[PDB]
């Protein structure tokens, strides 16, 4: 650990991109988080919400 | 548009409803529909 800040640095990138991939797994309050999915069971008119 | 049905497709007549009428005899799109305006018939019958 004698390059820490450039270590961080690296870390703190890895850190930013994985959380924002892993936001698509969310729900976000929705039915279900995979969109084909609350496609396919779910009429357009309600699947809009 | 005027036609003649029973009471429950009135109900059936509806933006994004399915139904037997809904789904072939007539569809409401997806967008906002003026009015629907029903009263029964009967008596015309």
């Amino acid at each position: 650990s004698a390059l820490g800040k450039l270590q961080d640095v690296v870390n703190q990138n890895a850190q930013a991109l994985n959380t924002l991939v892993k936001q698509l797994s969310s729900n976000f309050g929705a039915i279900s988080s995979v969109l084909n999915d609350i496609l396919s069971r779910l009429d357009p008119p309600e699947a809009e919400v | 548009d005027s036609f003649v049905i029973r009471g429950d497709e009135v109900r059936q007549i509806a933006p994004g409803q399915t139904g037997k009428i809904a789904d072939y005899n007539y569809k409401l799109p997806d967008d906002f529909t003026g009015c629907v305006i029903a009263w029964n018939s009967n008596n015309l019958d």
